[PDB]
């Protein structure tokens, strides 16, 4: 695709690059989580690593939980529940922002798999 | 804050990779399901 919306798990670590669309952005969750990720370091050069890591969205669209984004995590929510499935509340979050609009959930990780068909959901797996 | 091309993200990433064990420790932290 044109766009695409990075997740946390794309940060961490090769990439399949290929797939990754020409212009990308994350979200305020993964700003959150990084952060938390340099918070958390427990030796100077696993910080230093990971305070790169959150330096690397500095210039980067980070894209807001905004109303259109919480309509959607609720429909999302919902579906899930119904299916019996589950995602970490996080990463329902970053799909309901991308889903919202209507972009796609860049993934190097398994967890937005279960959402895999719902409306105006596509990941990509890298 | 803008939208980075492929190349521009991929230029602003490399060798600035979180350790693996970020994963270990957003399980910890952030690893709450619905
Ligand atoms: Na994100
Ligand atoms: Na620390
Ligand atoms: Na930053
Ligand atoms: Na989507």
């Amino acid at each position: 695709p044109a766009a695409g919306v990075l997740d946390t798990s794309v940060f961490i670590a090769q990439l399949d690059e290929a797939l990754i669309p020409d212009r990308v952005a994350t979200t305020v969750v993964t700003l959150a989580e990084l952060r938390v990720g340099v918070l958390a370091a427990a030796t100077t050069d696993i910080r230093a690593q990971r305070l790169a890591t959150l330096e690397s969205v500095a210039d980067m669209e980070t894209l807001p939980v905004d109303d259109d984004a919480a309509r959607m995590w609720a429909r999302l929510r919902i579906h899930l529940a119904e299916s019996g499935r589950r995602v970490r509340i996080n990463d329902l979050w970053i799909a309901a922002v991308a889903a919202s609009r209507a972009l796609p959930v860049i993934t190097q990780d398994d967890d937005f798999a279960a959402l895999d068909g719902a409306a105006s959901v596509e990941i990509i797996r890298v | 804050r803008r939208w980075l091309s492929k190349t521009e993200f991929l230029s602003r990433l490399r060798g600035a990779q979180a350790d693996p064990g970020l994963r270990n420790d957003l399980a910890v932290l952030a690893g709450d399901t619905t």
